RNA sequence: CUGGUGACUAUAGCAAGGAGGUCACACCUGUUCCCAUGCCGAACACAGAAGUUAAGCUCCUUAGCGUCGAUGGUAGUCGAACUUACGUUCCGCUAGAGUAGAACGUUGCCAGG
RNA sequence: CUGGGGCGGUCGCCUCCUAAAAGGUAACGGAGGCGCUCAAAGGUUCCCUCAGAAUGGUUCAUUCAUAGAGUGUAAAGGCAUAAGGGAGCUUGACUGCGAGACCUACAAGUCGAGCAGGGUCGAAAGACGGACUUAGUGAUCCGGUGGUUCCGCAUG
RNA sequence: UUAUUGGAGGUAGAGCACUGUUUGGACGAUUCAGACAAACUCCGAAUGCCAAUAAUU
């Protein structure tokens, strides 16, 4: 979405990229998901641009899920300062993705234009992403 | 500008101090801690700043007392 | 009193009859009442709430505080059993009730068997004639019966105005 | 809607936070009372090893008479001071149950107090 | 609490109780049964 | 078989249904005494025994909630080799979650029967 | 001290995270607090149990409610043996110590069974050398005050 | 140093039982499903650590 209404602590050690992704893994609102196959930070603005990509294409009528949210603030120092004297002040909001996470379902429109969709989408994102369906047997 | 925070207080080495299966003599402390993280057991004693120390000469014995609780005794080494 | 006369014989079969039961433990059996005078005021109000309250009751009462300021007397309360609870049920019920309007509400279960009956003005009980204003000072019967209908009966027999 | 307490239950709890920091050894056993709304039992306990060495009750056939249960626990007393003393129990440390010591309870305890006991 | 305070006994001179107490609290010479080690029971010692 | 009193990580608890009071436990009837309520014999305490299983309590059948819980695999990781790849490989250890499943207590004394 | 110095900020103590499941561990790393307070908010014996929700009433009652309340105060660790709440009595918020142990460069700091003298509360076992624990502090030299079988420059 | 045995402790991982953050339903705050955490934990390794009595040193 865009950011955490609040947090208890506004400056957090960042967090760790290594790794497989943790849960999320599979489709469980829609019938098609982006997965991503590559690690990195996820910005709020990343999400936004992707989401209104895919849901311009998919003109309205069928379901956008965002399964990710960015919970982590992340801190930037002003322009042109030594090293030293605290933390900087936050600048923005991530999520991480490791591989595996499915970032963003669809329900609602043909399969074409889901794929379509979702291939839009991934091109605003640093991450290197798969199409998927709903996993059965 | 600068940080409102650089405090601390110095480390207060708590923990246990001696091993289970260990023979201490009397007033040996076994534990210090702050509440009853474990609880005093047989001929063990419990100081004023809860510290666990062992009433007299014998070996140490870690055990649990019900389901989410433990203690520390020592028995008389025969 | 007569009224627990008239409880343990009167409306003991009734009760034992109109709710079908196999022992008579099983039969209603109120609990007690409790004479809650409230008196919302930060002060001297106490004091002649208190004074009503005996006059009422006939026991001291209890002054009841806050919980959150705090330690400040605000509620007072008076409980009563046996020889006091059915006089002062009988009392209340023949000559109270009908000295202030006609009689108690038929919706007022605590959804359990407990039957909040709450007077209006001091002055509907039979003391203190003379008074300083009325007081919302609510009467909470409790009573063995589990449900709420299994006592509609028995304040009935013992002639409540439903 | 008004439940009733169990007694038996509550008093239990109380006995709890009484034996937290009370128990009876070989050389002091411990003194444990039970009582009912008619009868009121003793007991003398070896906590440490878990075994009875003495037993004496109201409605044991040698003192079930007519008389108050005051006048019954303390003959309860008097009886587990005996079984004490034919034990070689010497001296004890009383565990008054949970129940507050007074009335029945603490009839026994003087009883056994003044019957050879010791605590 | 608020002010130090030292209790004398009627028979020592030694003033080895020290305590405190709050003057708004306790205005008055607060007095209490302490040991006295050189009668060897407890006196009255007494705020000076 | 019941009770008193201990021990054990609820495998023991809660929940729903049914069965019982001979003694026992209990509810119960009262307040004279001991004692007692910031008020009330509700509780504590004391006399008791009109009665009643109605509830507590015992007993039985249920895995409904809770608790316990493998094997197999996965994550992580000690060590080693490769390597700079949000890493690979080998080796030992091996979760958490979930699955089958266990489970509607086992037992020490003392007394009664 | 300082990612040159200055300017700004900081300087002792307590709690947490960073800290890599013993302990320890840095930065002008991330957060907070202290320089007290209480004659009961200490000791002991006895008793007691919360927040909240729903439902009824011109604070009370019922029901659930393993604590989601409270614990003087910051946090953490503890606490329904209650360490939380109330009442009766009381002053152990004692004197002389102290096996042993923790911590530690030193100086300091910490815990302590138990012995003796005199008590408090409890029927009794027993508990009590302040406070649920861990901050609330400052060396030496000098001086003031009180006591003192000590010394006091030939002797008193 | 290793083997074996016992113990203290909460990291990796995982999880959502508490605190906080968050997505989509349902019913009228609760509930179903799915996520996030250095200062969250119903859980919880590998290692390391403290010890106790055999092999080597
Ligand atoms: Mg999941
Ligand atoms: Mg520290
Ligand atoms: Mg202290
Ligand atoms: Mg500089
Ligand atoms: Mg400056
Ligand atoms: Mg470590
Ligand atoms: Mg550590
Ligand atoms: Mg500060
Ligand atoms: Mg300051
Ligand atoms: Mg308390
Ligand atoms: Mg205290
Ligand atoms: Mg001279
Ligand atoms: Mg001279
Ligand atoms: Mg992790
Ligand atoms: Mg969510
Ligand atoms: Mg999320
Ligand atoms: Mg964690
Ligand atoms: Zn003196």
């Amino acid at each position: 979405m865009l950011l955490p209404k609040r947090v208890k602590y506004r400056r957090q050690h960042r967090p760790k990229t290594t790794g497989r992704s943790k849960g999320g893994n599979y489709v469980t609102f829609g019938e098609f998901g982006l997965q991503a196959t590559t690690t990195s930070w996820i910005t709020s603005r990343q999400i936004e641009s992707a989401r209104i990509a895919m849901t311009r294409y998919m003109k309205r009528g069928g379901k956008v899920w965002i399964k990710i949210f960015p919970h982590t603030p992340y801190t930037k120092k002003p322009l042109e300062v030594r090293m030293g004297a605290g933390k900087g002040a936050v600048e923005g909001w991530i999520a991480v993705v490791k591989p595996g996470r499915i970032l963003f379902e669809v329900a609602g429109v043909s399969e074409e234009v889901a794929r379509e969709a979702l291939r839009l989408a991934s091109h605003k994102l640093p991450v290197k992403t798969k199409f998927v369906k709903r996993e059965e047997l | 500008s600068s940080t409102k925070n650089g405090r601390d207080s110095e480390s207060k080495r708590l923990g246990a101090k001696r091993a289970d299966g260990q023979f201490v003599t009397g007033g040996s402390i076994l534990y210090r801690q702050r509440g009853t993280k474990i609880y005093p057991g047989e001929n063990v004693g419990r100081g004023g700043d809860d510290t666990l120390f062992a009433k007299i000469d014998g070996v140490v014995k870690f055990e649990r007392k019900g389901r989410d609780k433990k203690q520390v005794s020592v028995y008389a080494v025969a | 009193n007569r009224l627990k006369e008239k409880f343990n014989t009167e409306v003991t079969e009734n009760l034992m009859k109109k709710f079908n039961y196999s022992s008579v433990m099983e039969v209603p059996k109120i609990d007690k009442i409790v004479v809650n005078m409230g008196v919302g005021d930060a002060v001297k109000v106490l004091d002649n709430a208190v004074e009503e309250l005996e006059l009422i009751t006939g026991q001291k009462p209890l002054v009841t505080k806050a919980k959150k300021r705090e330690g400040m007397p605000i509620g007072a309360k008076v409980t009563l059993r046996g020889e006091r609870m059915y006089e002062f049920l009988d009392k209340l019920i023949s000559v109270s009730l009908p000295r202030v309007r006609d009689g108690v509400s038929k919706k007022a279960f605590d959804g359990r068997g407990n039957y909040t009956l709450g007077v209006k003005e001091q002055l509907i009980f039979p003391e203190i004639d003379y008074v300083s204003k009325v007081r919302g000072m609510d009467i909470v019967i409790v009573t063995t019966a589990n449900t709420d209908e299994e006592a509609r009966e028995l304040l009935a027999n013992f002639g409540m105005p439903f | 809607m008004i439940s009733k307490i169990d007694k038996n239950k509550v008093r239990l709890k109380r006995h709890a936070r009484v034996r937290t920091n009370l128990s009876g050894t070989a050389e002091k056993p411990r003194l444990n009372v039970y009582r009912s709304n008619k009868h009121i039992y003793a007991q003398i306990i070896d906590d440490n090893k878990g075994v009875t060495l003495a037993q004496a009750s109201s409605k044991d056939s040698d003192i079930a008479t007519t008389a108050t249960k005051v006048e019954l626990a303390t003959k309860v007393g008097e009886a587990i001071a005996k079984k004490a003393a034919d034990k070689g129990i010497k001296e004890i440390v009383f565990d008054r149950g949970g129940y507050l010591y007074h009335g029945r309870v603490k009839a026994l305890a003087e009883a056994a107090r003044e019957s050879g006991l010791e605590f | 609490v608020r002010v130090n305070v030292t209790l004398a006994c009627t028979e020592c001179g030694d003033r080895n109780y020290i305590t405190t107490k709050n003057k708004r609290n306790n205005p008055e010479r607060i007095e209490m049964k302490k040991y006295c080690p050189r009668l060897n029971k407890y006196t009255l010692h007494r705020e000076t």
